[PDB]
């Protein structure tokens, strides 16, 4: 993920169409499940 | 008269094509017209006549 | 999606107990310093 | 770390999420293109040879200084037309790499003949492909390919080209033109020339 | 585009004369709407399949629910960080949006 | 690794588009007449036996590409929807097969079909499209021979074989009237009046502009096509001399048949013509392109060799696939430490990633397939991903420790 | 030249080749009796200034010779508008008359 | 009012609308256009019908 | 073959209607949260946002 974004030319940023998003998937899911989850657990739950 | 013959001779002409763009139903070849071209060489500048 | 199922059960069956995964903390830690 | 917050985060990151899906439509691609900026002219009635000779090469010889630029390929055409690509680097500026080529054809334009000038040149951006073709059918009084094609410019076309973001307009046919389809022989009855 | 060479055919239609019906021998336009339709696909039975293999194993709407709410945020926050700064917004990344989801 | 290299790459894949088009072409010079009769021929398919695939054809006459001209044209083809077609037999993936098996299978000129690569254009996959150039300044004849003779020795490799083939070939004969200078000075005609009446009467002239009911509009004088159709109308085109009488022509005038050039191209404002060609079924692209390097060198001075299509420029799977987990092991390596400590982790770790790598290329063989840009991402997810297996047993049991 | 005339020689040619200019809001024209001519092309707001100049002068730049050449010398020129002024600088005589 | 109240010709005096242009409060800017592609005389006439 | 256009006014696209309900929705959407940061609950989002 990410590095891909120093990429070749032609096959333009096709590996930064995504080595990022999966990482703002992956950076924003260790954020979203980490700011949320922990809150949605100890609620409706047991 | 040196110039006014100069591009009477050394010049390039643009035209039309045996069997043109509005043909006649059964036309069978279609080929372009080469009339003048431009001189290439110093010895046919030579024989620009005037 | 078919490089990731495949390159799922070849890392769900042959990675859970499979050779790597387990000599890892054992076998790849120390077995030498 | 307690509640009522990071649900607000979530309500978040999803308002804000959903304000930059409001992007609809939105494209397809991905632009993987080195940019092609292309110049046609069009040399009516004459050959191959000339139009390589009189307008090709007079371009393509003041082809100097323009920024980036990867190659450039001509199509001197037995039709009376050629077509030259400049083509640039994967990203450079599609509206920058336009005015220059552009502004180097400004300084060989007279020394094209003045048959070819009037007959149109321009310089625009390429993609060799169509999103759409939009085809004009009579289903009532047949009004004919020439007909069409004709009211399709005099109608649509003008107002296409100049529109959102399109490159040029290869529109299917030809508008009216006056059209003096001369004889030679009712032309030499009255020592008349096409002159 | 696209939206809008249509925007302008849309507005020249009523001034036409006898038979002239403007017809699509040829458009893009159709699998962009459809590399969108087919992705929410693979997206809703991803959720369907995803509260679901929870009733197997830990059991109950009141525990299921949890990593559930999670995915949207996720999904909706991706499409968010795209415009972000100077990249991205595109599909193929709707389209990679999915092997990552 | 041999279930590696012996699965081939892939770009992005040739895929279905719900429409594609044709390729009409025809030989030395034919009219508009016969070549709407091979569109026709064409049309006809597509409305007679393909009623429930296709929705309709857009045939365009006159067009073509890689340049318009009274010798090519092609049609446009739209699909019946995507639901009423079901089978493999019923889309773009085999409607093209029997298309490009009944088209070229009895046909007087060639036709294709080819279906639309996904995208705008360049690099296929196994591709290239090489470039031959006048370099020393050599004829335009003396240049084709050796395109022939290049041609010659790249198809005399069906052993690690190619396929190539030019653009626009043709040289078609081009009839050129021969204008004595002389001749028509002396009978008291004007030179500059001569070429506008064979230029205005064969090729047209932009005289001025008119307005017709609103607009303004050409106004093209050209003459009748019952005196321009063949070579023996030259002679009955009268001109005027200065006595105020009709000269016409062949009184001063040659005429010949003379092979010439239809398409002149030219590379880098050097005259250039293009080849276009393949792989190979076993080998690709990087020995494809090696062979046909020094087939050009191995002939006539003044020749050179250069590639646009093709030959990227900079790209590919090569030098953006090893470079790229070069930095990406860097990283990898790198905080499998960073509150895991030492190079303890770093092997627990780092190479359990090749589990998840295994199938993948089974997956990729035996499903038929081929290893793309979406396995160059699934084969990137079946690396993380398999980390939350693998370096969240090592943390999640070394936390014992 | 007439109103009429203007709009056939000069406006109609020049709104002919404004196909492929970026973004664009609208066209309006003003051939009038005095012999002259303004085609403003209206863009988004906020779009370039500097970039939106160059097009529209390099649309123009292949409707220049179907222009006549009386027209041609003439003037011919693209620049951005505002309609409003900053200062009106008035140079008046208060000795030796000048005039107008 | 004292130049409109009498003159022979129409004279008005606007205020400057405090910006160069467009969008007074609720004015409206109409606009009349020849599309089947009649005669100036036969559009002029469609303008003074509305 | 008359139409309609405008250009004045018209716009395009702003004034104060779409650019009054729609601002209020998105500024109500944020208004009504956090009252809640450091609040909690439905209890403090009517105690002051109307």
């Amino acid at each position: 993920f990410v590095p891909m974004a120093f990429f070749g030319g032609s096959t333009g940023a096709i590996y930064r169409q995504f080595s990022i998003t999966i990482v703002s998937a992956m950076a924003l899911s260790v954020l979203v499940a980490l700011i949320l989850t922990p809150a949605l657990c100890a609620t409706m739950l047991k | 008269d040196v110039i006014t013959a100069i591009k009477a001779q050394n010049a390039q002409v643009a035209a039309g094509q045996l069997g043109g763009t509005p043909p006649v139903k059964g036309q069978q070849l279609n080929a372009s017209i080469i009339a003048q071209t431009r001189l290439t060489s110093t010895e046919e500048f030579g024989k620009i006549l005037l | 999606g078919t490089g990731v199922m495949g390159g799922m059960v070849t890392a769900t069956v042959l990675a859970i107990f499979f050779v790597p995964v387990f000599f890892v903390v054992v076998r790849r830690r120390f077995s030498r310093k | 770390d307690r509640p009522i917050f990071a649900w607000v985060i979530a309500i978040i990151i999803m308002l804000a999420g959903g304000l930059a899906i409001l992007k609809l439509p939105v494209a397809q691609y991905p632009t993987i293109a080195p940019p092609a900026v292309t110049i046609s002219a069009s040399y009516p009635g004459a050959d191959a040879k000339t139009v390589q000779d009189t307008v090709t090469q007079v371009i393509e010889q003041n082809m100097n200084g323009i920024d980036n630029l990867m190659y450039m390929s001509s199509n001197s055409d037995s039709t009376g037309t050629v077509q030259i690509t400049l083509t640039f680097e994967s990203g450079t500026d599609a509206d920058i790499a336009q005015v220059q080529v552009q502004n180097k054809l400004q300084l060989a334009m007279p020394l094209l003949p003045q048959e070819v000038q009037q007959q149109g040149v321009s310089v625009e951006k390429s993609s060799s492909s169509f999103l759409m073709v939009v085809g004009v059918i009579n289903t009532d009084g047949t009004m004919t390919q020439e007909d069409i094609s004709d009211y399709v410019a005099a109608n649509m076309k003008d107002a296409i080209s100049r529109t959102s973001g399109v490159g040029d307009v290869q529109l299917f046919g030809s508008q009216y033109a006056m059209r003096i389809w001369m004889n030679p022989n009712e032309l030499n009855k009255f020592q008349l020339t096409p002159v | 585009t696209a939206a809008a060479i249509r925007a302008e055919l849309a507005k020249m239609e009523p001034f036409f004369p006898s038979g002239l019906k403007i017809v699509y021998p040829y458009d893009t336009t159709p699998f962009v709407k459809i590399s969108i339709h087919e992705v929410v696909k693979t997206l809703v039975e991803a959720i369907i399949l995803v509260f679901l293999v929870m009733y197997l194993f830990l059991q109950n709407f009141r525990a299921t629910l949890i990593p559930t709410i999670a995915v949207p945020v996720v999904l909706l926050g991706t499409f968010a960080v795209l415009a972000a700064f100077g990249f991205s917004i595109n599909t193929l990344t709707m389209f990679g949006m999915v092997l990552a989801i | 690794a041999y279930l590696f290299v012996r699965l081939p790459s892939s770009f992005l894949p040739d895929e279905d588009q719900g429409v594609f088009m044709t390729m009409v072409q025809l030989p030395a010079g034919a009219t508009q007449e016969r070549t709407q009769k091979v569109l026709n021929e064409v049309t006809h398919y597509y409305l007679t036996k393909e009623k429930n695939n296709v929705e309709s054809v857009f045939a365009v006459n006159g067009f073509g590409f890689a340049g318009r001209g009274q010798n090519t044209g092609i049609a446009f083809v739209s699909l019946k929807d995507w639901a009423d077609r079901p089978g493999e037999e019923n889309k773009v993936e085999a409607i093209t097969m029997r298309a490009t098996r009944a088209f070229s299978q009895i046909k007087d000129a060639m036709v294709f079909a080819f279906n639309l690569p996904a995208i705008v254009e360049l690099g296929t996959a196994t591709g290239f499209d090489f470039e031959l150039i006048d370099q020393a300044g050599l004829g335009h004849e003396k240049l084709t021979q050796a395109r022939n003779q290049l041609l010659a020795e790249a198809a005399k490799h069906p052993d690690m074989l190619t396929s190539v083939r030019p653009n626009g070939l043709e040289d078609t004969p081009q009839f050129k009237i021969d204008i004595d200078q002389e001749k028509a000075q002396a009978l008291g005609v004007s030179i500059n009046d001569i070429n506008t009446t064979l230029g205005a009467a064969w090729g047209g002239s932009y005289v001025n502009d008119f307005i017709d009911r609103g607009r303004v509009k050409k106004v093209y004088v050209m003459s009748e096509a019952k005196y321009r159709m063949l070579p023996d109308d030259i002679g009955d085109w009268y001109v005027r001399a200065a006595d105020g009488q009709m000269v016409p022509f062949s009184a001063f005038s040659s005429s010949r048949w003379e092979y010439g050039s239809p398409r002149l191209e030219r590379y880098n404002g050097l005259p250039s013509m293009e080849i276009l060609g393949q792989a190979a079924p076993g080998k690709s692209t990087g020995e494809a392109m090696e062979l046909m390097e020094q087939l050009a060198s191995k002939l006539p001075t003044g020749v050179g060799y250069d590639w646009t299509g093709m030959s990227y420029q900079e790209r590919l799977s090569g030098n953006q696939a090893p470079s790229l987990y070069a930095i990406s092991l860097i990283v990898v390596f790198l905080c499998l430490a960073a509150l895991y400590e030492s190079w303890s982790i770093p092997f627990s770790v780092m190479l359990v990633v090749p589990l998840g790598v295994i199938g993948a290329l089974l997956a990729a063989t035996f499903r038929g397939l081929t290893n793309d840009v979406y396995f160059q991402v699934g084969l990137l997810t079946t690396i993380g991903l398999s980390a939350k297996n693998a370096i969240l047993i090592v943390e999640f049991a070394k936390d014992l420790m």
